């Protein structure tokens, strides 16, 4: 199991060109109307990347037309979820892996100089419920939900399905579907550990992070 | 951020007094000249059908309790619609469906469309 | 089922005239191309009608009443001004020009993978499962009509990853093993026809002992 | 940047979660089996089998 990190989306951050230039003041706001629509152009291009951002976010995550449940009883041939389904017993319902992710990855001082920060549309408990969804699908019927209906399939059978995919005979994965199981239930155990020890496995993310917050506190420091 | 009195020498924290963005949601003019106003990050006891939400004080739309597709974003799972008036729900993802899933069953296709 | 096909295809070509002739936004992507790059030029144009600081915004009038050595100051103003406004609009054409050009190779890549071929890409030739596409002209682009196969009609089956024949373990060569709920029968995936089962459609490996979910009934072998 | 990022998880959603690629270290290193998509803060983590 190998875990690919991937940026979505940038905080949409929304800055008020007349506030920041001449924030309460009448005899620089009029200045700056010499100006033109240099500041409408401004504000005009952070709010396209704004909308851009819950656009990125949908074509990500919105690829379910419906949102799917696995069953009460997960019986999937031996191949164990708990790590990567929802856990209902707290109020975000996520799943144990992506609480590390969460966990693991000065807003006055910014905002009062006429820099807002936009919500997204889609709240972290929409994505979740997305994923759930998306995982839902995935290991109870397969790909079929992403093509049409989803059928129903035992999960042996499904990875029957996807070891003819790679050129490996059904067999070979019911001969070893024990075995298969456990590589792969320890193998996302690994991930687990992986993701609790090792804070820089998501510097991929942190890093979009980063970037934007020295853009602002460059923007805010040149008031000075 | 911070001033000492030059009478009495008291500490004082300097907040911005309160602002935000005003933003106008509206139908098209083809159908309704009814309009809601969001003034974003900004509260209700603060602005002056009045609706406290995450993206800020959410004016002149009703909220109700049915979930519908997104129409309107306002923000933070958010959306408005005209349905008349201007209404704010959260917005439902999609229907719910439980997969019939179990070790034994199979669902097959007997029928196709061209798309 | 080739005339029922030719029917589907050919209804939901007509779904694609009408719903074009109906719909005004349907081609919002290209409308919003040019809505952008209009707003860029009349942006750029008025933006010769500031002052920028300067006494007029009209060059002409400046040199009709002042001599070089104080229009020149008035004149730099202007310059600075508008050398600002035209850098602006070149910034922003630059980096529109390259979304244009990542769409653009998006579109070269589906005509030779959905036009000139046949994709197993999900959702990237329509959704469903892809059997050809035809490109359009369109303003400043193209449109892809995806033509996409999708399962209809539903019915529930009991399955078994296995059959036990003679105390071998029989596995499908291509589908899957179903039942109605007394016979079993081997189908393809994607389309129900049930078939007998037959040494000719399955194949042999191990036995009954290993295959978790593996039921007994009879192999065929003419 | 970030959208170009984000076209290419949404290519991964469809190919790596909604399907089984044929795309080599397309869905992670070695023959791709099936992926898992998790939430992340501003992004998506794809767990590959
Ligand atoms: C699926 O895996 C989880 C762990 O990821 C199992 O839950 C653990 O069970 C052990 C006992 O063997 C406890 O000591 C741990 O505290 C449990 N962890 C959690 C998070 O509950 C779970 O039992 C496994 N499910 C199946 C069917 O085997
Ligand atoms: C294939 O490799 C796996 C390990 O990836 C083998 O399983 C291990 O077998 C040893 C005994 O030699 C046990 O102590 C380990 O606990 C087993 N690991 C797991 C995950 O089950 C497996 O036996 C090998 N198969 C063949 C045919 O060689
Ligand atoms: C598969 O579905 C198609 C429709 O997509 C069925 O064709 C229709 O059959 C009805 C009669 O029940 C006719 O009134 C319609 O005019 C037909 N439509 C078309 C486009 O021909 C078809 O019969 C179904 N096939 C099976 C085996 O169930
Ligand atoms: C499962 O399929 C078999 C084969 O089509 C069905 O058996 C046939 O039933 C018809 C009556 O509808 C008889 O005229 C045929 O002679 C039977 N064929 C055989 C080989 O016996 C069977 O009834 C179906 N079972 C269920 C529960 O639908
Ligand atoms: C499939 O058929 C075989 C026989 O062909 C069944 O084998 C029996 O298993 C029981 C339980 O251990 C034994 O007590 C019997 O003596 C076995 N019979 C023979 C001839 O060996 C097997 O149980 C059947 N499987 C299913 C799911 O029905
Ligand atoms: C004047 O300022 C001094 C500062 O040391 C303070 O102690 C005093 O009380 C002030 N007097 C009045 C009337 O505020
Ligand atoms: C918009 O108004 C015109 C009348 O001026 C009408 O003909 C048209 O159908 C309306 N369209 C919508 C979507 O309401
Ligand atoms: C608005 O003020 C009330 C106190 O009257 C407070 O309880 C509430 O949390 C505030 N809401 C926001 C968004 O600031
Ligand atoms: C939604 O229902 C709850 C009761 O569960 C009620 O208290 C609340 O006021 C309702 N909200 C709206 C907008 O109707
Ligand atoms: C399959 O069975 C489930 C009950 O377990 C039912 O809800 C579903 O509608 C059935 N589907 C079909 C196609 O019969
Ligand atoms: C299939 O699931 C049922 C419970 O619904 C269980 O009793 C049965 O033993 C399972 N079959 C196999 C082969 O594990």
């Amino acid at each position: 199991v190998t875990t690919e990190i991937l940026p979505v989306s940038m905080t949409k951050t929304s800055v008020d060109c007349t506030m920041y230039i001449c924030g309460d003041s009448t005899e620089c706001s009029n200045l700056l109307l010499q100006y033109g629509s240099f500041c409408t152009q401004l504000n005009r291009a952070l709010t396209g990347i704004a909308v851009e951002q819950d656009k990125n976010t949908q074509e990500v995550f919105a690829q379910v037309k419906q949102i799917y449940k696995t069953p009460p009883i997960k019986d999937f041939g031996g191949f164990n979820f708990s790590q990567i389904l929802p856990d209902p017993s707290k109020p975000s319902k996520r799943s144990f892996i992506e609480d590390l992710l969460f966990n693991k990855v000065l807003i006055c001082a910014q905002k009062f100089n006429g820099l807002t920060v936009l919500p997204p549309l889609l709240t972290d408990e929409m994505i979740a419920q997305y994923t759930s969804a998306l995982l839902a699908g995935t290991i109870t019927s397969g790909w079929t939900f992403g093509a049409g209906a989803a059928l129903q399939i035992p999960f042996a059978m499904q990875m029957a399905y996807r070891f003819n995919g790679i050129g490996v005979t059904q067999n070979v994965l019911y001969e070893n579907q024990k075995l298969i199981a456990n590589q792969f239930n320890s193998a996302i155990g690994k991930i687990q550990d992986s993701l609790s020890s090792t804070a820089s496995a998501l510097g991929k993310l942190q890093d979009v992070v980063n970037q934007n917050a020295q853009a602002l506190n460059t923007l805010v420091k040149q008031l000075s | 951020d911070a001033v000492r009195d030059p009478q009495t020498l008291e500490i004082l924290d300097i907040t911005p007094c309160s602002f935000g963005g005003v933003s106008v949601i509206t139908p098209g003019t083809n159908t309704s000249n009814q309009v809601a106003v969001l003034y974003q990050d900004v509260n209700c006891t603060e602005v002056p059908n009045v609706f406290q939400t995450r993206a800020g004080c959410l004016i002149g739309a009703e909220h109700v309790n049915n979930s519908y597709e997104c129409d309107i974003p306002i923000g933070a799972g958010i959306c408005a619609s005209y349905q008349q008036s201007i209404i704010a729900y959260t917005m439902s993802l999609g229907a719910e469906n439980s997969v019939a899933y179990s070790n034994n069953s199979i669902a097959i296709p007997t029928n196709f469309t061209i798309s | 089922n080739q005339k029922l096909i030719a029917n589907q295809f050919n209804s939901a070509i007509g779904k694609i005239q009408d719903s074009l002739s109906s719909t005004a936004s349907a081609l919002g992507k290209l409308q919003d191309v040019v809505n952008q790059n209009a707003q860029a030029l009349n942006t750029l144009v008025k933006q010769l009608s500031s002052n920028f600081g300067a006494i007029s915004s009209v060059l002409n009038d400046i040199l009709s009443r002042l001599d070089p050595p104080e229009a020149e100051v008035q004149i730099d103003r202007l310059i600075t001004g508008r050398l600002q406004s035209l850098q602006t609009y070149v910034t922003q054409q630059l980096i529109r020009a390259a979304e244009i050009r990542a769409s653009a190779n998006l579109a070269a890549t589906k005509m030779s993978e959905c036009v000139l071929g046949q994709s197993k890409r999900v959702d990237f030739c329509g959704k469903g499962y892809h059997l050809m596409s035809f490109p359009q002209s369109a303003p400043h682009g193209v449109v892809f009509l995806h033509v996409t196969y999708v399962p209809a009609q539903e019915k529930n089956f009991t399955t078994a990853p296995a059959i036990c024949h003679d105390g071998k373990a029989h596995f499908p060569r291509e589908g899957v093993f179903v039942s109605n709920g007394t016979h079993w029968f081997v189908t393809q995936r994607n389309f129900y026809e049930p078939q007998i089962i037959t040494t000719d459609n399955t194949f042999v490996s191990g036995n009954c002992d290993v295959v978790i979910g593996i039921v007994n009934n009879t192999v065929y072998d003419p």
